[PDB]
């Protein structure tokens, strides 16, 4: 056959993966924080999105610490060898490397580590993307006028903002980062390759959004959201 | 708005 | 005139920007930290890469804390109205989010915040690229087999390792990181975007490369570089 | 500045050009020629196609072979220092080689000499665009089962069909071939180079027409349109 | 399995196809036409080249109007279906539409009929590209300062010089049209798509020769080869 | 459907 | 230089 | 190889 590039994750396989979107909007009395109006919205735009991309999506509400240890878990152990990818969204309170299950913190190295190169075999290289809507902190952005492989390879961390501060979310429209990415999604899925969307993404919230508050500490505020990438090839949803 |  | 498109940063102003390099090879003997063999041939092989861009190079060696801090503060005080963007590489000892100068740590945020949409009038809107050779802790990668627009916007941290680990340098070739982004760099550089290059780096030091060590500990370990991207658009080198 | 490329034509001047449509739908009847029924429809879409592309468009009717020598004449004569290129569209009765005025035969040679590198001074180097809906001969297509530059440079002829062959026109839809245009310009000419989308314009037309007609002779007929170029740069109609 | 598109050749066959090279240096006598002098470095040129795209090149020189026919009618019959694409080079003297054989003449339309959609079912839908290296004509450019398919789809011509035109050779370096071929196939065959290495072809000939003859007919003249795409999708030598 |  |  |  003619020469070959090995430059793009294959995303041919019989099925494209699963997406995992786990959505905690109520929270229990005993952790004080507040219910997340909108995520419903956010859960709903990405399943829909995700379905276009052919991926089996699975949504799971409210989960506690431990079912969300004990989801990722089970799902880790699947046999993944018939699928391109894996796709796990996160919706929900967090700090800087903790999300919130309803009843308190989960590490999210710890989510991370079940799909690892050497403890999830079917998923070796292959793309792993987390897509993380959650604080990371807690300052605020007042913006500006106009052989072997490594374990962590792999891995796609598409954070809703930057390291160590807020994440905006609408109540009625959703966060601003998941409205911004599906829309994104849905126009260039089919076209541009994931980081390029998601630059776009970047852009998108950077410059569409601002926030209003009574509060004027929370008043007029901005954000960016933050790519981690340790993909190793180019990300097509697409094939052929 | 509200923060996350 | 005929439809434009903005997806793209402008960098065919007069001139591409700085480039500061800062080489820290040998720390004061009361910090206890060792000499960074290898990693002159980093700094010039960053040189001659980014000279080929036409990016103006100031490379400076072994700079104290005090040294840095001045350093970049004076840089982000220059008027960068005629360059098209700002790269800043740091080679040296460090830990998460701290890069050693020859007599102690400097925080990486400290360094950046100079450069914010805010503080740094002349970039604001333009690419600000942080490259960092440094460890980000102490974990190893054993491997497996087979209106406004936000402060923080518009930069790239090319970090040389996953968060939280040690990242690695040959005393002979320099780090693993460098001289994978040097030669993608040559290579790519005058056609493809900015995240595509740097995707084929991260393949490149992930698939090429495994540690040799006297010590089991540090024996037949891995990496993978990380890509932090708050870019709001794609990052093209040449123009036209 | 940085590297520059020169591979594409430079389409950012203050105006992107003329696009002159001649639309020839009815003849003199000493000529014998039939009415080109379902003409109009072509020369509206391609009115709005480019005036969509920001294109001046000047769309004249039924014009003598007089006329459009004269009118070619005087449009090369024009100033188009400020113009990124030149568009014509010629919608008639025609034989290899030649374009139906109302009353009787032009040599395309003759039209298009007027716009050679050495006689059109001001679109020398420019993209000059022949796009042609008339026969090219009497065949048909039975179909199968599933310092200098040379002066005949930067002209394109999109012709709509093969040499040879007759050029198939719906009385309702208008000319497959300015339908098939139309509509990929209206989908890619924000995304793709010109002769990707006349490589599709192509399959379009081979793929989704075939003929309908009482005559078994003229029945169930297939068409393939013609992509003659001496362009030396890639087109984009979308700049910066 | 997730989108796919179908906008590019399938050319990830076992076998990338035959690539028949017709070299005519040598004619009768009786015919009056002189030897191709430089033709056998094009012969050469091209075989390097489309070896190292993987095509099963076939070279074959002198042959007669008889023998060209033959071999043409012979490749045609055979099982082409493990095979992605087809191509044949003529280097030869030429007429519009016409190319010599040693003893005379053959129609090209004669050669490329044996490949048609309905007479070669093995290349139905696949990319049949003739590459021709002859005289259209006796015209001299001077140059200016600064269900079912069509039986003619999927087929390429790539003329060396513009309809009506002589077409330009260097006695030791070859076709000016061959060189600059195998040289832009050369570099961009493993990262540009076909159209576009044959636009940089146009550009190679267009700009970078002229010719220098005693006979001030002869002298100082230009040449623009001729893309004639009859192609449906995109194509790329290369996959995955 | 007509020629042209 | 020779033509064809 | 040394770490950093």
């Amino acid at each position: 056959s003619g020469i070959s590039l090995d430059n793009s994750y294959k995303m041919d396989y019989p099925e494209m993966g699963l997406c995992i979107i786990i959505n905690n909007k109520n929270f229990h009395k005993s952790t004080g924080m507040t219910s997340r109006s909108g995520t419903d919205v956010d859960a709903a735009n990405l399943r829909e999105t995700f379905r276009n991309l052919k991926y089996e999506v699975r949504n799971k509400n409210d989960l506690t610490r431990e079912e969300i240890v004990e989801l990722m878990r089970d799902v880790s152990k699947e046999d993944h060898s018939k699928r391109s990818s894996f796709v796990c969204v996160l919706l929900s309170h967090g700090e800087e490397g903790i999300i919130f299950g309803t009843n308190g913190p989960v590490d999210l190295k710890k989510i991370t580590n079940f799909f690892r190169g050497d403890r999830c075999r079917s998923l070796t290289g292959k793309p792993k993307l987390f897509i993380i809507q959650a604080c990371r902190g807690t300052a605020l952005d007042c913006g500006i006028e106009t052989h072997k492989i490594p374990v962590e390879a792999d891995f796609l961390y598409a954070y809703s903002t930057a390291p160590g501060y807020y994440s905006w979310r609408n109540s009625k429209d959703g966060s601003w980062f998941i409205q911004s990415l599906c829309a994104m999604l849905k126009q260039y899925a089919d076209k541009l390759e994931f980081m390029h969307i998601l630059t776009r993404v970047n852009r998108k919230v950077a410059t569409e959004f601002e926030s209003f508050s009574f509060d004027a500490t929370f008043h007029a505020k901005k954000q960016i959201p933050c790519i981690v990438s340790m993909l190793t090839k180019e990300l097509y949803f697409y094939h052929h | 708005d509200e923060v996350d």
